[PDB]
């Protein structure tokens, strides 16, 4: 295990192989210097074949897919993709999963519509890595495969979701178009420039500041293209999930609200902004109690211009605009509302009031009775009842998020509306979730967010490698089985009965229940499960052992936060109003009353925040179960939002709890690809032409196969199947492309020349049937 | 009747009208040479 | 090998015909034209390299002695019967000897040239098997001679 001066070896310093140099190797010390910077020192006599290990040639400059590594653990992992970080390479295969590191800065060259283009007429990896490739892939299965596509792209809040789902688009959207026909009044009115423009949009109304993304997504979205036989998008739905409608009313210190707030502030002209009573965001609750703040505008107006284009291209009408302005507006000064105690709430001073009130076309005292009253009917005369400051608070605070969640929700039917089409072939999805985010202090929200990202990597888990390995069984393979983390017992935790979820959910159905009350439930039953985390001293807090790590929520505001109720009194209020856009918007909204029994023990239960949000992730894993996926894995290089800083610390944690080096391992000795024997045979006869063939399929299928790998390693024949890596399948597709096109040119040639020769043969033969009948006509006018 | 069937197919015009000096061009180069004197008379 | 004094006189009358200009010249889009009505269906590649040979100044421009040799020389390749029905049978699947008119349009717009739809629609609406149904490859293959 000795290696001289200079050597470039693995030294294992138990946690990870670190990428090393021999320092010196004298009077029985070996001295090792990482690429990291760090110096380790040791007896030589300490050192054995790894600790210590030779490092492969260059691992070169960098490896383009990781099977390709010769040496697997997560020390060469991180190395290759840190090597090609360095070299503004972003992009690294594992077979068709893609690994993509944000590189928080501009890449010249890199998204370019020159490259799009580049990447639309290649196959998967004849060009360096790319998220085009893959979006090119996936576009590609749908003539290749018999099922529609879905790209999910995970990740924690910041690693690059969120832009790698605009770059999908805007790639798709320009491969549509190929698929003919141009003029640019044709691609300015576009369902695809519509498709575009709707993430502007969203991004204004459910996108936000927090302290690991500026442009933090707050609702999970899943877009799909239904695209035609002939290649182009006849349509969309975007279907979104959970917006983080206390966001509204509330920020962490240093998150921002909703971007549209600032937006409409930056943006407004003076006409209008004077119109809705609306100086500065410093002047609004619901604007300045973070802190944040820190800017002097401009990005916020170049986002309102955005918009409105956006907004304009969605067929938002003008008046539309407007009516979104005022409510918006309208949301800002009920913000400003405040109380006083004097036998109880009371509003103290009218401006905030009468704007709000004005602007949500309501009447003032009205308004005032419905944020500091409650109403009671008995047989069957009214009882007015006071409310306390909390109770009114919460009463505007509930009010507010009521408007901007109804609004949302008709944005995005507006959006819906627009690239509203047929579908006549096959779909692909595309899945923006938020990322997984562990705060210093966590509530309800994360608890939700962080849920959705433990139920996509489950899904990943599934079909990277539990459907796959058992499909090897069943088929028969030659193979030895490949062990993976499962995070389907921390799933089992939130979602089975008796779980996180169940507790919520019944604590939250008992009017006596507290938060106290909830969380000795949930430390009674689950103290005990490996995934649940009962802390020694923090007295408000529960733990999760996360996939991505434990985190720790406070369980102080978990019941009203799921219980999600919303006054009849303030219902009834709304439905007052003399702007039609906000009666609309109202006007057949299901109750959310806070109920009362008696003896209601039955089995239904109003719905919760969690029992809607567990039911429209079921539906969305039911849909993606049903499609052929393409994963995208995004790695935040870095806490600090910085470019050129890969802390390899923070990038091995990611590696190692998204389970890369497992997925590496089965990417390179699995088989991805797979076809019945006949299916194999009728699609690549073409690349069989020049061969003897055996009269058994599995034979034909064979003889082709040994031609590009003779060791019988690349591909496998199983019970019914023909099993090959994704390598071998892209070499077998350019070649029979290659062939395809070459008797498409035998084909074009020949009747070419068979139209040609039949009008050639048709031409001399008219002529000389007029030239026989000339040649009589004149003999028979010269005798006159 | 047998002269109106290779006129309808004679012309890219496809307006009843056969180009004069395209009709011109047809003959002497064709399968049949016509010497000019007999396309002088078809004129 | 050699072309019968029946052969070149034959060929003259299919230049001379393209050889509106009456220069002996016909233009290089225009050998395309001429070889196919004469028999001989070279592919778009074989039509460039011969372009490249005599015209590699870019006049655009074949006299008939060049034409003559262009001919000559794809009349020595020969291939063939199971030739083209071999390119045919690679659109194919199940083995019936049928393409269907939609894959075979595509063929002809896309793939090889790209060409005028009126004159491919009539190759296709008059030029096809079942009357409208669906297109048999070997048949017309058959008719290709
Ligand atoms: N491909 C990229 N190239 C350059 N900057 C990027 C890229 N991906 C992310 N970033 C930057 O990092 C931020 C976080 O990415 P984003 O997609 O918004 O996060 P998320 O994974 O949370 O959806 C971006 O808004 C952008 O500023
Ligand atoms: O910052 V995120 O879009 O992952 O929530
Ligand atoms: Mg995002």
């Amino acid at each position: 295990n000795f290696f001289t001066e200079g050597t470039r070896v693995w030294l294992r310093e138990n946690g990870q192989h670190f990428p090393s140099t021999v320092n010196s190797c004298a009077e029985g010390i070996v001295v090792f210097r990482t690429d990291y910077g760090q110096v380790f020192t040791y007896k030589q006599s300490t050192i054995t074949h790894q600790k210590v290990t030779a490092m492969h040639p260059t691992n070169e400059e960098g490896v383009d897919d990781m099977a390709s590594l010769t040496e697997l653990h997560g020390g060469s992992i991180m190395y290759n993709l840190f090597q090609r970080y360095k070299r503004n390479q972003i992009y690294t295969y594992i077979g068709s999963i893609l690994a993509s590191v944000n590189p928080y800065q501009p890449i010249a060259g890199l998204y370019e519509p020159a490259t799009m283009e580049q990447y639309s007429r290649r196959h998967l990896g004849e060009l360096p890595p790319h998220i085009f490739a893959i979006a090119n892939e996936c576009y590609r299965c749908l003539w290749k495969r018999h099922d529609n596509q879905c790209i999910l792209i995970s990740g924690e809040s910041g690693a690059g979701k969120t832009e790698s789902t605009k770059l999908i688009l805007k790639f798709l959207s320009v491969i549509s178009q190929q698929s003919l026909e141009l003029s640019l009044k044709e691609k300015t009115s576009c369902v695809e420039r519509a498709i575009l423009e709707s993430s502007p949009i969203m991004e204004a109304f459910g996108n936000a500041k927090t302290v690991y993304n500026n442009n933090s997504s707050r609702f999970g979205k899943f877009v799909q293209l239904n695209i035609c036989q002939k290649g182009n998008i006849q349509g969309g739905r975007i279907v979104d999930y959970l917006l983080e409608k206390n966001r509204v009313v509330r920020q962490n210190p240093g998150e921002r609200n909703y971007h549209i707030f600032y937006a409409l502030l930056a943006g407004l002209e003076h006409e209008e902004r004077e119109e809705f009573y609306l100086s500065t965001p410093e002047n609004y609750h619901y604007l300045n109690q973070s802190g944040c703040v820190e800017d002097k505008t401009i990005s916020d107006q170049e986002s309102f211009r955005e918009v409105i284009t956006a907004m304009d291209v969605m067929q938002f009408s003008k008046e539309e605009v407007r009516e979104v302005s005022r409510l918006l507006a309208g949301i800002l000064h009920l913000g400003n509302i405040e109380f006083i105690t004097a036998g109880g709430a009371q509003v103290s001073f009218k401006t905030a009031l009468g704007r709000s009130a004005e602007l949500l076309g309501l009447d003032p005292t009205q308004l005032t009775d419905a944020l500091t009253q409650r109403s009671m009917f008995l047989r069957g005369e009214e009882i007015l009842t006071p409310l306390n400051v909390q109770q009114a608070v919460d009463s505007r605070d509930s009010l507010a998020m009521a408007l901007y969640a109804c609004c949302f929700e008709w944005v995005i039917k507006k959006i819906n509306s627009r690239i509203k089409g047929n579908e006549d072939f096959k779909s692909i999805g595309i899945l923006d979730i938020f990322g997984f985010e562990n705060f210093e202090v966590n509530h309800f929200e994360q608890f939700n967010i962080n849920y959705a990202n433990e139920k996509l990597q489950e899904y990943f888990n599934k079909h990277i490698f539990s459907l796959e390995q058992l499909e090897y069984s069943r088929e028969g393979l030659v193979w030895e089985d490949i062990d993976w983390i499962d995070n389907g017992e921390c799933l089992d935790l939130i979602e089975k009965k008796l779980g996180l979820l169940a507790l919520i959910n019944e604590e939250s159905h008992f009017p006596q229940a507290t938060d106290s009350t909830l969380l000795e439930k949930l430390h009674s039953q689950h103290a005990n499960n490996h995934f649940y985390v009962k802390p020694r001293v923090a007295v408000n807090n529960f733990g999760v052992k996360h996939y991505a790590g434990e985190v720790q929520y406070d369980v102080r505001g978990i019941l009203e936060k799921n219980r999600d109720t919303f006054r009849d009194d303030l219902l009834n209020l709304l439905r007052e109003s003399r702007f039609d856009f906000i009666y609309d918007l109202f006007e057949h909204v299901s109750s959310r009353n806070n109920q009362d029994t008696l003896k209601c023990g039955s089995k239904h239960r109003r719905p919760t925040v969690s029992s809607q949000f567990k039911d429209s992730l079921h539906s969305l894993m039911a849909t993606l179960s049903s499609s052929n996926p393409f994963f995208v894995r995004c790695i935040k290089p870095n806490m600090q939002k910085m470019p050129d800083q890969f802390d390899q610390a923070v990038v091995l944690n990611q590696l190692r709890y998204s389970g890369m080096l497992e997925t590496v391992r089965i990417r390179k000795a699995g088989y991805a690809v797979r076809r019945p024997f006949q299916d194999f045979y009728k699609r690549y006869k073409v690349l069989m032409r020049n061969l003897a063939l055996p009269e058994d399929v599995r034979g034909k299928c064979t003889s082709l196969l040994q031609l590009y790998d003779a060791s019988n390693s690349e591909w496998q024949l199983g019970k019914t199947k023909v099993f090959l890596r994704e390598s071998l399948e892209q070499k077998l597709e350019k070649r029979r492309e290659e062939e395809v096109s070459h008797a498409a040119m035998v084909i074009r040639a020949h009747v070419l020349g068979f139209l040609a020769r039949k009008q050639y043969r048709k031409v001399l033969y008219c002529v000389v049937i007029i030239q026989k009948n000339y040649r009589a006509f004149l003999l028979r006018r010269r005798f006159l | 009747e047998e002269i109106r069937e290779a006129f309808r197919v004679f012309d890219k015009d496809g307006n009843g009208y056969i180009s004069a000096a395209e009709l011109r061009h047809v003959m002497t180069n064709l399968g049949e040479k016509l010497t000019d004197e007999e396309v002088d008379e078809m004129i | 090998d050699q072309l019968t004094e029946e052969q070149i006189a034959e060929f003259k009358e299919a230049f001379s015909l393209f050889d509106k200009d009456g220069d002996g010249t016909i233009t290089t889009k225009e050998l395309g034209t001429v070889m196919r009505s004469l028999g001989q269906n070279p592919t778009e590649a074989e039509l460039q390299d011969m372009i490249n040979e005599v015209d590699a100044d870019g006049n655009g421009t074949i006299d008939f002695p060049e034409f003559l040799t262009m001919m000559a020389r794809k009349m020595k390749d020969t291939d063939s019967e199971e030739e083209i029905r071999e390119a045919f049978r690679v659109f194919d699947k199940d083995g019936n000897g049928y393409i269907s008119a939609a894959e075979l349009r595509h063929v002809m717009t896309n793939l090889g040239e790209k060409l005028t739809d009126e004159e491919v629609d009539e190759m296709i609406r008059e030029a096809d098997i079942d009357g409208d149904g669906q297109v048999n490859y070997e048949e017309f293959v058959q008719m290709m001679t």
